[PDB]
Formats: structure tokens, sequence, C-alpha cells
RNA sequence: CACGGACCAAGGAGUCUAACGUCUAUGCGAGUGUUUGGGUGUAAAACCCAUACGCGUAAUGAACGAGGUUGGGGCCUCGCAAGAGGUGCACAAUCGACCGAUCCUGAGGAUGGAUUUGGUAAGAGCAUAGCUGUUGGGACCCGAAAG
RNA sequence: AAGCUCGUAUCAGUUUUAUG
């Protein structure tokens, strides 16, 4: 469960962890969007998660479901954003439809 | 039932056959368990070391005493060697006896309930079949086919390394081969001079039902360790007290598995065993918390972050406008001027 | 003075939570016994026999009342007439849950008890014997 | 075909706008209730 | 078995097994076996339904099973003046298969397929009150059918069912009828007793007090 | 007032063990303790236990009846609330009974009187692990005339 | 320090009053 993965991974040595001198724990996973390893922020610990990454120029996005956690080979279901702001957002939106704020 | 895990051959394309769960990795995870049994069962391999009785005692010394302005600390007899006149005899004298000296007869060995072994073994194997908890403990099975990895059976005949080499990296296993052999790194401390120069993050474990050349073939590549469904060891299993370690098993560990670690169909396999049951019938909460049941009976929320309030202090007597919110009067008694009446 | 157990259990820590978001978020006192029974320690929670539950089940309306222990039941070889109605405990022993199943009777957890009984509806708790 | 809102969403809207308006329910008894205390107050101040 | 083949991880063997089962449903002279036969093939479409996440599919996928309780003995037979056809029965055993299957693991399902199966509680709610006779017209059936959905999910006597099934149903009664398109045998509104009757949930009682008879409908 | 301090680098002291305990957590639970040993083994590593053995499970017939009343954290009904009613774990008082017996009696010791006795009425213990108390071992470290 | 019963009528390095 998740629960339970996110307790193991709280505390008992997640592999992902870094404390900073200000005491803040950095998420150095590259599929984390905001590099800290906190609660619903961690894709580990989340069934469902989304993140933006991107290997050329293009920028994609990276989302994942609890359908392939028994697959984690095809995990994430990348989706090209068509690069443009104002009509990238606009695809983000849609996509991420009833999706958490 | 629980879903079922397929079998994939060794060229990496899944098999049309599938197996059901074998119920052991349904057992409750206790990260508190298994580290307390580790803790104990990691002692088991120490040898004893303690310093010579002799050490200290074979100096020849005596206390002059009081009358000589000089420490009463035992000092060295004779002359001509400049050892004599040397203190001895005590935990502050170099080269004398230290204080407390290490005795062979510390308990090294801890004694661990044998029911505890099993749970803490048996949690130790559940998390294996977690994707994301196997992930934080630091093995790359990212490109994993499926979790828990099953591959067929002929996987342990093979002899030659370089074939089961080959049929691990077909599997999606190359990751974490490879993240082997580059993290090797000299030991940090005194402990290079000890038998301990090379250390080395642990690689895949591989489980097999029986042994006919799969052990010798992987003996010698680094970091993949290879063990029997009968031991499990949990310290194989669960190295550094930390859960989810990356397990490649076998068809005939798999259906092995049901028997070795019981279920409910066969009873334990074992002299009056069975696996532990969850004290919590759910083992996440916000499924829970967030039900119709208990939303329909839980009143409303507020605004998550109280809203502060009277954050300052408004002193009256001057601010009329702090002033006109309490006495409502005042508003009359000023227009009015009644603070100068006349009789 | 009691706020936290001192348990390192990962299942007692969130029934903790459930049990204190109810307690929190419902204001019903029977929320609030369990909670703080669920800090006690070992100790303060001696075992309630399946034969003490039998006994407690004689007073009136007990089919209607399910019974809810917060330590652990256990199994008494005295008593063979067992009552069918549901029991609710942190764990049960073999013997005990084989006893209630037998009788026809249904053995649940903490959090089964919690979503059938968000308010302690018809719900009756046992302390067992302090010594 | 056409993306439909989750039940449980649904249900939180549907709790969302049956508690605002008790809210603004209140509110509207909330600010008659001050109005008319104001007015008690200004006659027992006077 | 089709539940080994419903519950294969792999994608086009789910769906192949539910196509091949949209024939195994109608065939004919098969399905007098005991409803312990159902209760299987409900629990593989448990999990089958399990293995869809993605919205747009999923609704899919559960409006096609839901459809399933429609493809038994479609209302073509014209049965009228017969108390039991031999055809109904299987309907019911497939609904009370249904309910069981989704009883015994409400709660084995995660937080976020908690809607994917809310959804496909609806759909089948709606295939189910729009394929008794050619639609819920049938009072020598719904007597039947009621009584054997009236003993479970409305029952409220025993705690064994959890009380989020009946919460919904009652949002979504209300719901669903409208769709079908009156003066319908609506013995439904069983909530009459449940409040008058004592020992069950306040939580439901209240909900239903305070939802479905407060409906102007 | 007395004893140390010319200056500086390294070393230096509530540490280990056997027994008896409190608290804390785990596993089981009226059962518990694999590891004296055998099997087994990738070999002081890891896994399992046929019989024995330590502890507890039953007092000084426990059903007279595994007990009645008063309170009791809680539960249910009425009630917008205030409050009223019904049922009550652990635990306390009371009414009392009993296992065995006192203090006498007196068909060899039955029967009948007078007080009360320590507890049952429906188990809670086992092993492990952490801080920690006492005793003996060089015993927080050095130093006391010596046979 | 842990436990139970709890918030009260549990009390006061105070004052008056009452009984004397």
């Amino acid at each position: 469960s998740d629960e339970i993965v996110w307790q193991v991974i709280n505390q008992s040595f997640c592999s992902h962890r870094i404390k900073a001198p200000n005491g803040q724990n950095f998420c150095r996973n590259e599929y984390n969007v905001t590099g800290l390893c906190t609660r619903q922020s961690c894709p580990l610990a989340n069934s469902k998660y989304a993140t933006v990454k991107c290997d050329n120029g293009k920028l994609y996005l990276y989302m994942k479901t609890p359908e392939r956690a028994h697959t984690p080979a095809k995990l994430w279901e990348r989706i090209k954003l068509s690069k443009n702001y104002t009509k990238a957002l606009q695809q983000i939106d849609e996509h991420l439809l009833h999706w958490s704020k | 039932s629980r879903p079922q895990v397929t079998v994939h051959s060794l060229t990496g394309e899944a098999t049309a056959n599938a197996l059901p769960l074998p119920a052991v990795f349904s057992a409750p995870i206790r990260p508190d368990i298994v580290h307390t049994v580790f803790t104990s069962v990691n002692k088991n391999k120490r040898q004893a070391y303690a310093v010579s009785e002799k050490a200290g005692h074979q100096t020849s010394a005596e206390s002059w005493g009081t009358g000589r302005a000089v420490a009463r600390i035992p000092r060295v007899g004779g002359g001509g060697t400049g050892r004599s006149g040397q203190g001895a005899f005590g935990n502050m004298c170099r080269g004398g006896r230290m204080f407390a000296p290490t005795k062979t007869w510390r308990k090294w060995n801890v004694k661990v309930n044998h029911n505890e072994k099993r749970y803490a073994t048996a949690s130790a194997i559940a998390a294996t079949a977690v994707a994301s908890l196997v992930l934080a403990r630091g093995h790359r099975v990212e490109k994993i086919p499926e979790i828990p990895l099953v591959v067929s059976t002929d996987l342990e005949s093979i002899q030659k390394t370089k074939e089961a080499v080959a049929a691990l990296k077909a599997v999606g296993a190359h990751s974490d081969l490879l993240k082997v052999l580059k993290s090797k790194k000299l030991r940090a401390g005194k402990g290079k001079y000890r038998n301990r120069r090379w250390t080395q993050r642990r690689g895949p474990l591989v489980v097999y039902a029986e042994d006919n050349g799969i052990v010798k073939a992987l003996r010698n590549v680094p970091g993949v360790e290879t063990a029997n469904v009968a031991s499990l060891n949990l310290l194989q299993l669960a190295p550094g007290a930390h859960l989810g370690r990356f397990v490649i098993w076998t068809e005939a560990a798999f259906t092995k598995l049901d028997q070795v670690w019981g279920s409910e169909t066969v009873a334990s396999s074992k002299v009056g065993y069975t696996l532990p049951s969850h004290i919590i019938s759910t083992s996440d909460v916000t499924r829970i918390i967030n039900s119709s049941e208990i939303q329909s009976a839980i009143r409303p929320a507020g605004q998550a972050t109280q809203k502060r309030t009277h954050v300052l202090k408004k002193n009256p007597l001057k601010n009329k406008q702090v002033l006109l919110r309490l006495n409502p009067y005042a508003k009359v008694f000023a227009a009015e001027k009644l603070g100068s009446k006349k009789a | 003075h009691r706020t936290a157990p001192k348990s390192d259990n990962v299942y007692l820590k969130l029934l903790v939570k459930l049990y204190t978001f109810l307690a929190r978020r419902t204001d019903a006192p029977f929320n609030k016994v369990v909670l703080k029974a669920l800090f006690l320690s070992k100790i303060n929670r001696p075992p309630v026999s399946v034969s003490r539950i039998a006994r407690a089940l004689k007073q009136e309306g007990a089919a209607n009342k399910t019974v809810v222990v917060v330590g652990t039941v256990t199994d008494d070889a005295r008593i063979f007439e067992f009552p069918k109605t549901t029991v609710a405990a942190l764990r049960f022993t073999a013997g005990a849950r084989a006893k209630i199943v037998k009788a026809g009777g249904e053995c649940i957890t903490l959090d089964q008890l919690a979503v059938r009984a968000p308010k302690g509806q018809n719900t009756l708790i046992l302390r067992g014997p302090r010594n | 075909e056409k993306i439909l809102t989750p039940e449980s969403q649904l249900k939180k809207s549907k709790a969302q706008q049956k508690t605002a308006e008790q809210v603004a329910a209140e509110r509207a008894a909330r600010k008659a209730a001050n109005k008319e205390k104001r007015a008690i107050i200004l006659e027992r101040n006077a | 078995n089709f539940v080994k083949q419903l519950s294969s991880n792999n994608r086009k063997t789910r769906v192949n097994a539910l196509e091949a089962l949209k024939k195994y449903l109608t065939a004919k002279q098969f399905k007098e076996n005991k409803q312990i036969e159902f209760n299987k093939l409900w629990k593989g479409l448990y999990y089958a339904m399990w293995f869809s996440d993605r919205p747009r599919p999923q609704q899919r996928l559960a409006n096609e099973l839901g459809e399933l309780h429609g493809l038994y003995f479609d209302p073509k037979d014209n049965s009228t003046a017969d108390e039991l056809t031999t055809n109904d029965k299987a309907f019911i055993k497939f609904s009370r298969g249904f309910w069981k299957v989704m009883c015994f693991e409400w709660f084995n399902i995660d937080r976020y397929r908690l809607d994917k199966y809310l959804l496909l509680i609806r759909r089948v709610l709606f295939s189910q009150l729009k394929y008794l006779q050619s639609r819920n017209w049938d009072k020598k059936l719904v007597d039947e059918y009621i009584k054997k959905v009236l003993r479970w999910l409305p029952l409220s006597g025993s705690p064994k069912v959890y009380t989020g099934i009946p919460i919904h149903i009652v949002d979504i009664l209300l719901d669903e009828w409208e769709r079908l398109l009156k003066k319908t045998p609506l013995d439904v509104i069983i909530f009459q007793d449940i409040v008058a009757d004592y020992n069950n949930s306040k939580v439901l009682r209240e909900k239903i007090k305070e939802d479905l008879f407060s409906d102007t409908r």
C-alpha cells in the first residue's frame, strides 16, 4: 500500500534523501517534480504521479497510474507537449483532467 | 484470491502462463520487527576479541609512597636501563594495564525468538513484491517486465556464466548488474588491512527450487547472490536492515514458495507455524478516511489553516475608527456634545 | 498526559491516526476512549478471555451490541456455548479465532469496527483484569 | 466519448454546495442578529 | 478457465477473454449450475475491471461489462404470464454474484481505484432495472428480484456488508431511475423499513432520510 | 584558610560479566523457550526440530448459582438543548455464599451452635531486545603499616 | 515516573461567621 511505502520511505533510509543543513530533505529522483522527499511529492510513495521531463529539447508530460504498478518497465506514459507555452499549458490542463490541484 | 504473476522466458518474452500469488507477499510489513531481528542476527557472525591478560602485569614495580615528593603511582625498580623509576600498574601510565581490559567472555551472540525470525523473514520477502519499496532500496528495477520477477525453470539448468548473465540482462536486470562493478571502492578506514579491502553494492538475488548449476554459474559474477527457497536468508533478503531487495524468482521456486511458507490451502509445511495476521484489515488509511460512510458522519472541516484574528490590538480612546466599533453610542455622544452638557 | 504511543508498529500508528481523526472530527466520546486506550502499554492492556466475553454477553440486548476489545482476545477451554456476536480487537489468537468463527461469529479489525461504527453504534468495550 | 467526473468528486461537490447554502443562511442570520444586537447595545448605552 | 484468463496481466488476452465470455454467458442449458460458478466468474470480472485505470477506456470497459447483464436472454422471448422462464433466474444469480463479489472486495480497492468501481456499480445498477422484462415493468419478476436484492444490499441489519455501497446506491437510485424514462414499481422505497427499523447504521438512516426522502421525485 | 597548576603534544577513568527486579516493544498466549544436539548448509555464515527439560496454567468443591444491589469510563431511547429513562467493562462498597478450619459439642466423631478465615469465582505467563536498581567478581581510576 | 477513578465542591501559610 502507498501508506506502508510512504512510511518505509519517510524513515528507514529511503535511498534518495539528502539531509540539507537547513533540515529540508531533498529528493534526487529524476521523476520528482519538486525534488523534495515529502508527501504527495515522491513518485515511489504515490500510485498516481505526474511530472515533466525532457531528453532532447522536446518537453514531455510523464504521468503514472496504479495500473502499471505491476509492470515497472512502462510505468510512465509520456506525451509530447507540442512546445508552446500557452498551448502546452492548455494541453497539460486537458490531460490532467480531474487531477489534484 | 489475489492476482497471478506471469512467467518470463530466458529470451525476455512473456510466456503464456501465470501462477497464483503464494500469499506470502500478502503478509504484514513491519520495518521495526525486521530491523530488531537484523540487529541481533548480524552479531551472530562475530569472533571473540580480547587483550592479553599478561599485558601490563609483566612489568615489576612498587609504590614508593609518601615522603618522596612524587606521584604515588608504582614505579619500576632497578637502574641503568632508563625504565627504572617509570610509572606502571595503571591505565593512566604508558605501557600499563588498560582500564577494564577486554575479556573473551563478552556476550557476542544474541538469542532471537524463532517466531520473530520467521516474521522478519516473511516481511522481508513480502517487501520484495513492491516496486516502489524495492526502488527505495536502491535497486535499478526501473526496467523489469513485472514484479515479482519469475523466470522459467530452465534458468536453474544454466551452467556457463556467460549464458546466465546474458539471460539476466535479457530480463531487464542489466541495469542492476551494471550498478555493481561500478561502485567498487576501497574500504574507508582501518579495515583496508583486515581482509576487508573491497566493498560493493549488493546485486540481484536469484531464488531457485533446486540447484542444477545456477549457483556455480552465478557465483563469480559480482553482486549476484543465489539462495534456496527453504533458507531464504533474512540477511541476504534485507541487507543492512533495509526492506525491498531485488529478487529474481523462478517458476519452480514460485510454486514451491506456497508450500515452504504455507498458505490458506496448505496448512504450514512446518511444525505448528502459520503466517502472521494483520492487526488492520486495510494497510491504507486514505481510502478509509475518505470513505462514504465516514465522510457522511463527519462535521464540516475548516480552511485547513486558522485565520489570524485580532493580530494587533487597536487601543480605543484614539483612532476613532476602532472606537466606533465598540460603544455605538459614541457617535451620539460626539454629535450631541454630551461631554460638555450644561445643567 | 498520555499523548502518543511508544509502540513502533506502523499499523498501530495508522490506527492511531484514524482514531484521532475520528475523535477530532466527530466529538464522539466512544472514539476518544479507544484512542486513549491505544496508548496503553502491554501491561496496561491485559488480554480479554473469550469466556470473559461470553460472560459479558449475558447482559440484556447483547445480540444487537457488538463487543470491542482494545487488547488481544485469548481462547478459553472452560466455555463451549459461545453465542454469535461480532468481536473487534487488534489481535486474535488462533484458538479464540477458531472458537469465534466456529460458533458462527465474525472477527474483525479496529478499522472494520470504525467503518461499521464511526460513532460507536451499539459498541461494547471490555477491559481485561489488571491483576 | 466524454470523460465523466469522478463519483467521489461529484459527492464532494454536492456536499460542498449543500454546506455552502447553510453557510450563506447562517451568514444572513448572523448579520441580522448583529444589527439587532448593535441597536440593543446602543439603547442600553444611552 | 475464463476467470484465469480474465485476470491475465496481458491486455490482449484479458480483452479476448471477455470477448469469448460474451458467448459463454448466452450459452444456453449451461447456466443451471449453482451460484458458486457465477461468484467465480464475477470474481474474475472484478480483476478484469481492476486491470483498467485510464478514464475514457475504463468507462467503455465498465459499460460493456454492465451490458453483460442484458446479454442474458435479451427480452425477445416475450415470457409474459410466466412466473419464471428459467432465464431470469440466471440473471438473478448473476446479480447476486456481482453483489457478493463487490461486497467481499469493497475494502480491497485502493483509493484511486474506488471511482472505477463506483462507475461500474452505477453501470450495473443501470443495466438492472433496465433488463428484468423489456424494462422494469414486471411485478411477477420484480418481486423475486427485489426479494433477492432487499436481503443483501439494503438489509442494514448485518454489519458484514459495508455501508458505503448502500450509500452509493441511495445516491444513484433516483439518478439512474430517471434515465429509464413514471408509475413504475418503485416497493423499492425498503428504505422506509430501514428507517422504521432500529439496530441499523445510524449514518445510513440519516443519509437516506436527508437525501432519498427529501428528494422532490 | 588547606592541595594542584613553569609551558606544551599523546594517553587517562560508572567498562565487562552471573543472579535477582521495575519500566518499555515485539512473537505467541494457556501455552511459551529452534541453536545441550541432530538434519542441513554458498560453511564459526543461513533454515527446520523426534523426545526430554525451565516457567505458568487451580484456593486455605471452585456450579448453593461459575451472584444480587448500589456507582461506574461507555452504549441505546426521549429531548433543539437542559436534562429524563433502559443497559453497563475494568474497578470500589454492600448483601451474601463456598474450598478447606478454627472455638466448642458429643452420635468411637456424627450432629448441632460462634466467630471469622485467604481466595476462586470467567487464567497471564514465556523468551527475546533497550535505559535502568541491588549483590560478587580488580568493579569509576591511583594511592594505606603488610603475612 | 506509569495506572485508575476525574474536575470538581478537591482545597487555602487568607477573612468573616458559628459553636464556645
